[PDB]
């Protein structure tokens, strides 16, 4: 589609059998979503932003599907405020920005 | 309140 | 122009016939630089990121040329871990995202 940005550009994905918001963050490197439960082994990591580092689960091959195409990659798990959908999900699907 | 997200490893 | 994200989409701006390097965040509400100096009277101001609240210096109307576009808008100065042109400016430049 396209995203108009006057307003927080958050969509809707499907990740592990539930339909939850992200936000399109060309901002971010990776994939953090809330604390959620997602199958296989993950491995710790400290990611930070404005106001610090906060402690997630890596995941990796992890099939997604944002506002409606197909994309796996790494999503991390932690205390985020919220959804993020990183770069490199928005590749995979083919995502960019045009002014 | 203002929200911003940049994110960095 | 058209900018993929299989990297940081980091371009050049010129805050006040001054260059620095950038950030493009559609993850972002307002446009925070690492301290900076413009001229001009400042209001303290609250934001949050990812871990937290911090404080900010907020200027008003402040003319940024990014990528030989014209944008007036807010920017704040304080800690943050990346240089970051959020939604406020990048709408003034017809800025969108696409996928």
């Amino acid at each position: 589609p396209q995203i108009t940005l006057w307003k927080r550009p958050l969509v809707t994905i499907r990740i592990g059998g539930q339909l939850k918001e992200a936000l399109l963050n060309t901002g971010a490197d990776d994939t953090v979503l809330e604390e959620m439960n997602l199958p296989g082994k993950w491995k710790p990591k400290m990611i930070g932003g404005i106001g610090g580092f906060i402690k997630v689960r890596q995941y990796d091959q992890i099939p997604v599907e944002i506002c409606g195409h197909k994309a796996i990659g790494t999503v991390l798990v932690g205390p985020t405020p919220v959804n993020i959908i990183g770069r490199n999900l928005l590749t995979q699907i083919g995502c960019t920005l045009n002014f | 309140v203002s929200q911003n997200y940049p994110i960095v490893q």
